RNA sequence: CGAGUGGCUUGCUACCUCGAUGUCGGUUCCCUCCAUCCUGCCCGUGCAGAAGCGGGCAAGGGUGAGGUUGUUCGCCUAUUAAAGGAGGUCGUGAGCUGGGUUUAGACCGUCGUGAGACAGGUCGGCUGCUAUCUACUGGGUGUGUAGGUGUCUGACAAGAACGACCGUAUAGUACGAGAGGAACUACGGUUGGUGGCCACUGGUGUACCGGUUGUUCGAGAGAGCACGUGCCGGGUAGCCACGCCACACGGGGUAAGAGCUGAACGCAUCUAAGCUCGAAACCCACUUGGAAAAGAGACACCGCCGAGGUCCCGCGUACAAGACGCGGUCGAUAGACUCGGGGUGUGCGCGUCGAGGUAACGAGACGUUAAGCCCACGAGCACUAACAGACCAA
RNA sequence: GGUCUUAAGGUAGCGUAGUACCUUGCCGCAUCAGUAGCGGCUUGCAUGAAUGGAUUAACCAGAGCUUCACUGUCCCAACGUUGGGCCCGGUGAACUGUACAUUCCAGUGCGGAGUCUGGAGACACCCAGGGGGAAGCGAAGACCCUAUGGA
RNA sequence: GCGAAAGCCAAGGCCUGUCGGGAGCAACCAACGUUAGGGAAUUCGGCAAGUUAGUCCCGUACCUUCGGAAGAAGGGAUGCC
RNA sequence: GUGGAAGUCUGUUAGAGUUGGUGUCCUACAAUACCCUCUCGUGAUCUAUGUGUAGGGGUGAAAGGCCCAUCGAGUCCGGCA
């Protein structure tokens, strides 16, 4: 991919349950399978800022609950690093359902997202309120 | 069904023992090319502190803008090139054939060596000119050392000797190039070899650890859940198969970990000044203050602070160079808190 | 720039900057910072704090 | 239908072992095989492209995470370039586990007159040993080569030190009616592996500073104990990874394969002789070790009445013993002291205030006070201690 | 089959069971995915009434399953603490020992060799280590068979 | 303090749950403390460890042999002067 | 409201026991020990001393358990070489 000009120390595995930062629907989502990775004997596939993933969801809507789907994450508690050397953290983790395009399949984002994430995801970030 | 994975540890840098010299010595130099000169220098490990760069890379998305790159700064002044040896070529290689020293010595180079008192620089110069002639002369390499007493951080004053190639040009040029350099007294400087933004390989030997078990020095696991609490926490599992019935030298054991000579690739210079701008607040922690000629190489450097790390022009780069980085920035914050 | 915290300058190239749920940004040059006001400390009130000087 | 190879399955035999060679599965750690799953290079196609399908060379590297089940196998899910198979006493219990098998207790079904059985199910049920030799990982002392110092050589030896993917430009281009949709090459990044480093972020930090509960020292101050910190907060050095740095390009020779020249065989023929090319594979390049390489090495200088070395002393860039490195007055090597740089968070005491209370009294607040206390770091500084001195040596 | 053996021929219930071989039975629940678990069906290889059947509040260091919470069990390991370990004084055993023994790769051999054969490697001694091998040490195999053995 | 509980302290007893000396004191082991983000992915199985916790107030389901279930659950308070 | 029943609850009170760690130990401190966790603790309770039952016999809330480290028939000597 697009390099993402940040480095990203993953802060979520397989299984790990993150919150559904968007309208679509669905509230808590479980982190599945990571895109394009593949890891090593007995490592928990990781994912962070960035990343495109497949989840399950977790809580929602009866229609939105149980349906396997791809996200993009947009937030994460692990830090990362930008360029100028600083730090850059958040409050929560937290994923935005995407379709086959990588565009968001909700109306609305909530609360902000990364600039990297932005950067990469146009569409996605042509949803967001808060760039960060 | 047992899933691959690969050894624990490479096996390119054994034996994992304790190193002959702690001066390091290159296996490898550059290839000629350029004008003749000396491919190598040497300095004095200080610490890290960190520098704003203006990124130089014009593939990068970011050329022109602030850079925020860790630095390690090492105390280079002045060596001596106090001798030129030349090698011949002989059915078994490579084998020295005579040194033309010189006269003028700093005032401890008796600290290591018998000074020469009676030399014969012109007999030798003779033998090797002849050599020349005939064909059987091999590369050319300048018997250098360090001068520890300009360097106020270190205790030492014994200076510390090493044999650094001098290639470039036509054997005949760089001889006399390098019988040029002797001759004065052998005084260069990390000036006349290095310029700022150029790639260098940096070798040194590691900080020592002492005897470390398979776990640290060769990164295998440790037992894992129950079978971490049987009496067995970082033992590895087996020596090996019931055949062959022998252990290989291959299974990662217990051992001396650190002080190893290592030979790291492609360090940037970030800059080569002289003073104490990069110095900072305190003093380097366990080493002192810098204020004297200095290098700022990209990253790390292998080593703690006060050994001797050997510079030689990259052989094998994998970037052009990006001359004189713009700096914007030398943190001197200091190292405590 | 200054730590939104304590206010001293933040060393360029250190620091971390925590952004808050509802977007809000706050710029910490240290652990020590983070965890005072972790603890629901205010700056004004620590004595050692250039905000309190 | 015919001919074979293997020794992963099963069967057969009873050759070895019953004065015991501990079982299945798993785990951990190492080496290997190729009948190749991916990656490299090719040939064919019912090959337009993209992609499929089949075939060839090839073992460098990779082949991962999860749900049921003791399971192997397998069924299933999402990822992936791919998630290949097999050998090493079905590698691996003087390494682990003990779920299964496989004692003694007990139940069910079936069988048995019964005791009791079952190649069915089920609950519970113990894992000894201070390593002699050998093997290897690291560390020393000696002898040999045959006074000392410093610098090298390179026979040999190890490496995967690098493997793979995504994205962008090429390009909505070639191709194709359209749908769809490449490549050479140049770039940016990720991942797995590898070596190192601590300025940054993060962890630790029974140094340290602070808060505070119970109790004891009459109170105060200042302290002990409450497990080797009572508990809680912060955290320097150092060590660390979750942090940061670095890990080719290019040559040479080949395989499959594409060809040239070219007979035998006037022609033809990539082959018989000769030659041009051509793989992640082979060699070199690169890193690491390496004078005990018995052809036991090379160079320069110093010294044989003295070069060098040992003991001794102050110390760590070193360290389980041993080893290693630095300094020793021609000195800043260690400590004291003073600054600098750091940690904590505002000391004791006194004054004012303080809900109240006749008063006694009073939790606490403010000031003095960027205070007090403390530091495994740096600098300055010969104040103290590196003194005195013993010995070996061609 | 629409009685026959041998007296009767399984009623109420429960049911793939701690009983169901077939079997991961079929449907559903739950999970991304559930040979598990629960509900239903049920022709029950081979359930069933004091050989007690069914059911059941309370109880349980009894067997199985799910959820919330939490966490170094794990990703993936790090730093630290106390006692050992290491060096020094003193004290001071045992196990084990046919012999020889510096081995490695192959082969051979009663087919599972440090000792035989061919090569390779190998200067002596010592310290620390984790235990690959000596089909290691510890017990005249418990399993199986045999004895005109025992209980 | 509810207490013959913990913890601390008297009277009284002891330094004999009887080998010491030394190395920031390495690997490795026994006990144990602290671990970012993820949170059972580990494992036959949450084994081990942890989480919760004392007291008062509010409040408390299915089911039941009407005893119970029940401290269900869930929520709030807690010092000093 | 009183009353204070209970093979009733909590409880390292005394005292009794032992689910798990398959921890430590395994030439042991010990021929059955140590630590944490765990269970019982007004009763078919626990405990001291005395006393009775004896080997094909006892005793057994039954495990072929126990009858002096020995029990699907104790120990000693004899039969016996
Ligand atoms: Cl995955
Ligand atoms: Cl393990
Ligand atoms: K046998
Ligand atoms: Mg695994
Ligand atoms: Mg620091
Ligand atoms: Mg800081
Ligand atoms: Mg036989
Ligand atoms: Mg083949
Ligand atoms: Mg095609
Ligand atoms: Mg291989
Ligand atoms: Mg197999
Ligand atoms: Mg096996
Ligand atoms: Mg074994
Ligand atoms: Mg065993
Ligand atoms: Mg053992
Ligand atoms: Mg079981
Ligand atoms: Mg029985
Ligand atoms: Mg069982
Ligand atoms: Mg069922
Ligand atoms: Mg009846
Ligand atoms: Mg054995
Ligand atoms: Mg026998
Ligand atoms: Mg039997
Ligand atoms: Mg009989
Ligand atoms: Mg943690
Ligand atoms: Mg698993
Ligand atoms: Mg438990
Ligand atoms: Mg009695
Ligand atoms: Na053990
Ligand atoms: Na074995
Ligand atoms: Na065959
Ligand atoms: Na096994
Ligand atoms: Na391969
Ligand atoms: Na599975
Ligand atoms: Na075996
Ligand atoms: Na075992
Ligand atoms: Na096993
Ligand atoms: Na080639
Ligand atoms: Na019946
Ligand atoms: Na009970
Ligand atoms: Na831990
Ligand atoms: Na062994
Ligand atoms: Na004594
Ligand atoms: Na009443
Ligand atoms: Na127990
Ligand atoms: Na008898
Ligand atoms: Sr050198
Ligand atoms: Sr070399
Ligand atoms: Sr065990
Ligand atoms: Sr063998
Ligand atoms: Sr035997
Ligand atoms: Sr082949
Ligand atoms: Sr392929
Ligand atoms: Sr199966
Ligand atoms: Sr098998
Ligand atoms: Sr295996
Ligand atoms: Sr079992
Ligand atoms: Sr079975
Ligand atoms: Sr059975
Ligand atoms: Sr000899
Ligand atoms: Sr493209
Ligand atoms: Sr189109
Ligand atoms: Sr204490
Ligand atoms: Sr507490
Ligand atoms: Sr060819
Ligand atoms: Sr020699
Ligand atoms: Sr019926
Ligand atoms: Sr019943
Ligand atoms: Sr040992
Ligand atoms: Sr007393
Ligand atoms: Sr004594
Ligand atoms: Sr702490
Ligand atoms: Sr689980
Ligand atoms: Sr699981
Ligand atoms: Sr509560
Ligand atoms: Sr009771
Ligand atoms: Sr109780
Ligand atoms: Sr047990
Ligand atoms: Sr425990
Ligand atoms: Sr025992
Ligand atoms: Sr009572
Ligand atoms: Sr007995
Ligand atoms: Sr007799």
């Amino acid at each position: 991919m697009e390099a993402l000009g940040a480095d990203v120390t993953q802060g979520l595995e397989k299984g790990s349950l993150i919150t559904c930062a968007d309208n679509t629907g669905a509230r808590e989502l479980k982190v599945i399978s990571v895109h394009g990775y593949s890891g090593t004997k007995n490592r928990l596939p990781k994912a962070g800022l960035g990343d495109k993933i497949t989840v399950s969801v977790t809580k929602g809507t009866p229609e939105m609950r149980r349906q396997v789907l791809e996200a993009v994450v947009v937030r994460q508690r692990k830090p990362i690093r930008r360029p100028d050397g600083t730090r850059v953290k958040f409050e929560d983790n937290a994923a935005v359902i995407v379709d086959e395009n990588e565009d968001p399949r909700g109306t609305e984002l909530k609360g902000p997202i990364a600039r990297e994430v932005a950067q990469r995801f146009g569409s996605v970030a042509s949803a967001a309120t808060m760039i960060v | 069904p047992q899933p691959s994975r690969p050894r624990k540890g490479s096996l390119g840098f054994g034996p994992r023992k304790r190193s002959t010299s702690e001066t390091p010595r290159f296996n490898s130099w550059p290839s000629d090319d350029g004008q003749p000169g000396v491919q190598g220098f040497a300095g004095y490990k200080a610490g890290m502190t960190h520098v704003v760069l203006v990124n130089d890379e014009p593939n990068s998305p970011r050329e022109g803008m602030e850079e925020t790159v860790p630095v390690t700064v090492i105390e280079t002044p002045p060596m001596r090139a106090v001798a030129l040896r030349a090698y011949e070529d002989t059915p078994y290689g490579q084998r020295p054939l005579t040194e033309v020293w010189t006269d003028e010595f700093h005032s401890e180079l008796d600290r290591t060596l018998d000074v020469p008192e009676d030399h014969d620089p012109d007999a030798a110069e003779e033998q090797i000119r002849d050599a020349h002639e005939a064909g059987d002369l091999g590369d050319l390499r300048l018997i250098t050392h360090t001068v520890p007493d300009a360097v106020p951080s270190v205790p030492k004053k014994k200076p510390d000797v090493m044999e650094t190639r001098v290639g470039g040009g036509s054997v005949s040029d760089r001889l006399d190039h390098a019988l040029d350099i002797v001759e004065d007294g052998g005084e260069h400087a990390m000036n006349d070899i290095f310029r700022a933004g150029e790639y260098a390989d940096v070798a040194g030997v590691t900080k020592g650890k002492g005897t470390q078990g398979p776990v640290k020095r060769w990164g295998v696991q440790k037992r894992k859940g129950k079978h971490a609490r049987q009496g067995w926490r970082r033992r590895i599992g087996n020596l090996g198969p019931w055949n062959p019935s022998r252990v290989r030298s291959t299974v990662p054991q217990q051992g001396q970990t650190g002080y190893h000579q290592r030979t790291e690739l492609n360090k940037r210079l970030i800059d080569i000044g002289e003073g104490d701008e990069p110095t900072v607040d305190g003093g380097f922690v366990n080493y002192g203050e810098v204020d004297g000629p200095y290098t700022l190489v990209k990253g790390s450097v292998p080593g703690p602070d006060k050994r001797l790390v050997r510079f030689r022009p990259a052989v094998r780069p994998n970037d052009q160079p990006r001359l004189d980085p713009e700096v914007r920035y030398v943190s001197n914050e200091s190292n405590q808190g | 720039r200054e730590c939104d915290y304590c206010g001293t300058d933040i060393e360029p190239g250190t620091g971390t900057m925590f952004v808050h749920k509802d977007g809000a940004t706050t710029h910490f040059c240290s652990s020590k910072c983070e965890n005072n006001a972790d603890l629901g400390r205010e700056a004004r009130n620590l004595e050692w704090t250039d905000t309190a000087r």
